[PDB]
């Protein structure tokens, strides 16, 4: 238990107090020959460390309408926000994930962390269109199906066999 | 005994309706000392001089493309609001952010209130009461 | 009436034939005996002027998605295209009509050649609404209801007198 | 008419005065045995409304070199401006009616409020000049002047006959 | 008689498929002399070199903010498309316009074919057949 | 009692010479309790300490790119002006605006003077006293 | 022998009337071979399918910023230019450059002409005759 | 008597260490009356609410893009700084300057302590004390 | 096995030839009396799939001076490219891997294909410098020491106790 | 036999001794029919006109923004390269690409060669031999 | 003397011909029997260097409107552009002198391959002029004229003093 | 010697004295008897002209880390600062000084207060390197060297002789 000083509110005598966890705060110092007492945070209030406050700290933290809580306000912590589903986080704004264009396919899904990761589909694979999930398929392959080749495929179009 | 404020942004600062910005006065940062406030206006009780300011914290993704921000008085003498401050900022010129800050005296009567307006609101961006407020004290 | 000059194909007499009017081409060349043959353009195609044309130009003019026909094609003139409701013409472009933000109101409304003109409501007046319609409106006057001043209004906020 | 309430200046007594009309204010408040007494407003000062105000509200509109009055300070209103001659409102500037290039033609005059509005200049018609008045103007007819087609016209240049 | 041909700019050029534009190729200035077409495609009927050339108009509003422009051969020895001439543009860097134009030497045998692709096609501005068209000529 | 003034633009605050912004003074918003004015200055018959605060919108058209906009003091102990709080700002950076505002505590005698400038003072633009202004009051 | 030519930016190429530009067409690079020349045009003599070719170099300071460069056919069968081969730039999105290529096979018949316009041709710069120029050949 | 100060940028103001800005406080502009400073922070001797100031040059060439500037409480009462007053500003949107106030009234007891902190600290620019500073006085 | 038609060059009876086997391409047609004669491509050649090409694709690919091989040139396919260490692709460039400044942690290193993601320290952590791998750290914990708070930490300092 | 060539992007193109861009003569597409090739020229055999043209594919990361792209002869008979047709281009007006694409028919005698020189060469971004290209053909 | 080969037109030997010097070029190759014969170039047309081409190259520079000859066509030499007076060269433009806003003075004029240097008037001088020539010039010295300082100036505008 | 008007500290009596020159200030203000006294300027304190100031002026010029002194701090002056080798001023910067490209070469070295002049190398000149002080050189001449031609040069590479 860290402790803090304390010059009497009016005996004058200087003492060391017992400071109060987290989750509490200063309800009344400590004197000659009571501890300090310490009362649990209002609601909407929080002391996230040991501290000898005589009002816990207010839960301030707002989030806006493309946020969510990442967590809520609690005794010994602050809400916090995080970009909800479909945005990712960039210089404190939430933008939506981007869609990899006809070409290109999804390598990695969007996070709130991060946007939509999308690569030029590689040589005998497709995308067809603009889309933030679909990934680069192989193309339809006309040699395993007994087929002949109808029209060869390129990054942006499946191969079609007769 | 002489008259101060600070009030901050608040989740219900933002209402969409074209009236002014409203505030925290008692939680936090915010308090009221010898001032008043109802629905978003500091009101006076004690005339004299004061230094009014608010700060408005702004943002947004591109760019309607010029803000305003203002602090304006409303007095039971006359039925529009008299304009004090007023800034006119184009930050959107691909996320920013820009601050626009103001301050000035003003003489104040008992009665008379002083409320911040800004155009477009949407471009205000809270997070926790220290980036956008509104606050006066007597001078 | 215009002429070309040709040659009559059996003797070699020079000939001075008859052009052809809008909505038609030369579909054959005059002889000593006959005057030209000016056909009608086919579905698709025009003349707009008199000409000596062997075939009518193409209406060869395309409208996007956000444009509609000003013009059809007829067999004297080309299509041609506006921009639809909503839109006006910028650069060979169709932009959306502009909305006037709170604390200002139109006063001319978006056309097929023009965005919404705006301005910032003048005193006595408010627009509370982003909108490409809306003018600034004259604040409730309380004194004209004979109810007391409850909140004065602004640019952007009506007044509100009390009961 | 409408009225305000007034607490007598020092005789305490608790009052309903009646207002001063728009162009005046509040020279002297209603008493006892008195009205209001509404004063006309001062030079440069304005009411636009009935009100209680002890001074008139200052004609503080100024106009910039690129602007006019569209109306003077007056007793029951405020001057206001508008641009001049020549250029348009744009985001609270004055800006330069612009013109029309080549091949284009003015559909509709630059106003106060609107820049000039063009066209490319449709089959048939030209205009040659970069201007802020002129218009697309039919091609001279060769036929109708009993002449021969010498230079065929454009969007930018008129047609030639002999 | 040289092959050549020039299709145009039309109403059904783009598919938004994925696969090559469309083209006019037989009124108003779309023609084919010694070269055939399907499904977009100029289909080779002589065996030898051409100098084959594409234009498309580019243009939008503001900001895969990269076009893609190409040539590419189709052979039915290989299920693939091969590329022969490409071009990259980021031409966004209000209404902006750009116009991508290739051009060259290619050996071609009877029976391929030459597409063109742009991606993203949406950034395609079609108007009269005069600004997006596709050619070739043997030499 | 306690010195305060809040000066107001006016149709004359942009004299063009090089010189100080001046300033309304006695109509609408402007006022003088215990402090004095001449020629732009803000003048001191009050030795103390004092929160001075000015604000100047700015605005234009396009793009001499980098703004002044400063306090200074003249006092007739030196014969030239003194930097008190100055702002370097580069706006134009295709109508804009931009606010700037400056406030500080600074020690002035009886008979020292502050002025306002901006250079380049033709990018201030004026509407209504409210924009840009000058004012200082003791602490 | 197959007609071709290749014609220079010259003097007097900006006539300023919206009009064609006017080239060179004898010294340095310039040359006419089986085509021939008339006020800007390349004049037909043989009648068949020409590739047509037109390079504009362009440039400027700071931003119309919309530049149409095209081909442009003439016959006088008909009283107004036909449209063959057209792009749009708008290359000023400060000192700018910019370069705009067009080429196509077009059909000709002897007596027709082909000419080059850009609007405006105020922002056409001529060098040394390289940077911009006017050709074709039959095909 | 009434608390007072305003403490000017210096050689050492930027210590590159994450930590506040350091400032002079005897020197040229620079002054404390009834306040106190230690290792860049202005530390309270008499309980009460103070109007708090900062002010900060910004500048750079070309484009991280996002600067936070604020002011922070710190209290031996509780082991981390307290946000009082904060902005965001993204000015680098190839020289650019960017100034940045912020002003408010706090309450603040004997023994807290008032810093000032910029992130990132790199593009604040000192010149001669004039240009960033941090200022209270009780009101 | 796909086939392609071809013709006895003696004769000419139509024949039902082989095609060639990825890394392979048809040196030599099927005859009445033998299959495709399907050779091995030669270096910095490739087929990928089954085809009856007379010569192999060339290994056409490049790498720039930020770029490795992702995928050398093989018999059955071309060349590829990745960005090298502390860089990643955007838009068909290797753009170095951003740095966290002062104030903000790593949350996730940078790959070839990602950049660094970043965060603000949340409250209690903080990182003081402007950096590509360093995360939030925990405050100095003085308590947890049995030390005083001398001076209390933020998000881009830490926290100091006395001894 | 008509002479003909296109020549690719390899390897070794970019030099960097301020010399001609080299070039893919054998592989893949690229090839010689009736021309020759020696340290990035075009050496032509039969004398006569041919149509010459050029790619090159740029790009970069923001911003000598200008860059020249040109055609240029060497002869045996002069010291010096004469220029025959040039762009130039300031594409970097993050991320950019650009083409800048050359064509025109020049008069060329056996011995005379051909280059291509694009300064600033480190503009040029090579990935597969279809983004930059040198090629010809008679006509 | 720089030589190229040829062969003589009747016979057959081998020659070996002088080249021509600047501003002439070959007009008829040597004989036998005679040298080589340089003509001189015309109008509009030169050689700069010692050369055998059978035509000289033309004076293809064109100066634009903000431009001037630096130098003439000649015989040895193109045409040549620079600037003209209140204008420099920046990426191929002559652009106008830039003026030194109030609070700066010329350090330097401008040039045709310079634009006007400009700096901040240091303590004691001013300049309140934006100008492209006007230096910063010395405050009015009251002490030195033996008169009372009325307003102390700055950096833009001139100190003043009684009489 | 100019002077000022003060009235007496604490006899009230309104004289005229001496002003202190440059490098000092009032350290005593005249008296009935006693004429004014000057002091010399404290370290990091100056006074650049004639003056009745009780304190000397702060030299509070600071030099970025791209700057040096142009002068110092001295009883008469302020520092002054200006770019370091290597940088040019621009808008309150010291930018690094330009380098001219292949092609192009110098005409103009940069100095503290401009960036370095560059031109096209002009016919018969080069420069093959992207360089801040090399300038277009003449073509090697292959005539002088009694050689004949090779390789003929261009405006970045030399001309080759066998
Ligand atoms: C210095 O060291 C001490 C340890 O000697 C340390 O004190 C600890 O503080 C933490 C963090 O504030 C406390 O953890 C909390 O404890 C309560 C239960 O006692 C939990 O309910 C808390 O809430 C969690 O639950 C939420 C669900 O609603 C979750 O969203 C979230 O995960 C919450 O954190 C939480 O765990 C802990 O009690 C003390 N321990 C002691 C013994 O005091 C202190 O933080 C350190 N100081 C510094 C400056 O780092
Ligand atoms: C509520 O209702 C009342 C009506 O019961 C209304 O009061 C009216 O106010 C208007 C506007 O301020 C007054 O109109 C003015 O009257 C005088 C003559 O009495 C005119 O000279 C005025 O000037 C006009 O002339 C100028 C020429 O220099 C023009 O440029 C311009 O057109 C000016 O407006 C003007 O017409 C009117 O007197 C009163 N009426 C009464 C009976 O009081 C009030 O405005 C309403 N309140 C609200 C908040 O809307
Ligand atoms: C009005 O006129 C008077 C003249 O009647 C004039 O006063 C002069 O002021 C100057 C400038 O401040 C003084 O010059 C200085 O004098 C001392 C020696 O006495 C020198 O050491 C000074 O330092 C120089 O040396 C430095 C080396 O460390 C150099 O870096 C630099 O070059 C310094 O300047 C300096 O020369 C001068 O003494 C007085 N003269 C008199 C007689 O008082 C005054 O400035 C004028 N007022 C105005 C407003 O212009
Ligand atoms: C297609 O299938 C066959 C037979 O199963 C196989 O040999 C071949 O490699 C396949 N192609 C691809 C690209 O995987
Ligand atoms: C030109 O005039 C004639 C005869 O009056 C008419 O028939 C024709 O349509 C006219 N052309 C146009 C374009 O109006
Ligand atoms: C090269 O040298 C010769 C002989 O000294 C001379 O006549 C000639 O003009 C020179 N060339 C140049 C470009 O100076
Ligand atoms: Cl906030
Ligand atoms: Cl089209
Ligand atoms: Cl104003
Ligand atoms: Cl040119
Ligand atoms: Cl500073
Ligand atoms: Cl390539
Ligand atoms: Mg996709
Ligand atoms: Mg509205
Ligand atoms: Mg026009
Ligand atoms: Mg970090
Ligand atoms: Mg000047
Ligand atoms: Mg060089």
């Amino acid at each position: 238990t860290p402790t803090y000083p304390w010059r009497d509110a009016e005996t004058g005598e200087r003492l060391v107090c017992a400071q109060c966890p987290p989750g509490t705060f200063v309800q009344r110092p400590c004197r000659r020959d009571s501890p300090t007492t310490c009362g649990p945070c209002p609601p909407r209030h929080y002391t996230q460390f040991w501290n000898y406050l005589e009002r816990c700290r207010y839960c301030n933290v707002l989030c806006g309408e493309r946020e969510e809580e990442a967590r809520a306000c609690h005794a010994t912590h602050n809400r916090a926000c995080r970009c909800r589903t479909g945005f990712f986080a960039h210089a404190g704004f939430c933008l939506e994930h981007a869609s990899c264009p006809p070409g290109a396919g999804v390598i990695a899904p969007g996070t709130p962390s991060q946007n939509t990761q999308c690569q030029p589909c590689p040589p005998g694979t497709f995308s067809a269109s603009s889309s933030s999930s679909e990934q680069c398929q192989p193309h339809r392959n006309c040699t395993a199906l007994g087929l002949a080749l109808n029209v060869p495929g390129s990054s942006s179009h499946d191969t079609l066999c007769t | 005994v002489n008259p101060a404020a600070h009030l901050t942004g608040a989740n219900s600062s933002l209402t969409g309706s074209g009236g002014p910005l409203l505030w925290e006065t008692q939680l936090g940062l915010a308090f009221l000392r010898g001032l008043s406030y109802h629905d978003g206006a500091l009101v006076v009780t004690k005339a004299g001089y004061y230094y009014i300011y608010s700060k408005v914290q702004l943002g947004g993704v591109g760019c309607a493309s010029t803000i305003t921000h203002g602090l304006y008085k409303r007095t039971p003498r006359y039925p529009e609001e008299l304009e004090l401050l007023v800034s006119q900022q184009s930050p959107c010129g691909r996320v920013w952010w820009d601050s626009s800050f103001l301050g000035g005296v003003v003489h104040l009567e008992a009665g008379e209130e002083v409320v911040v307006r800004v155009l477009d609101e949407r471009l205000v961006r809270l997070r926790d009461g220290t980036r956008s407020y509104f606050g006066a004290f007597m001078v």
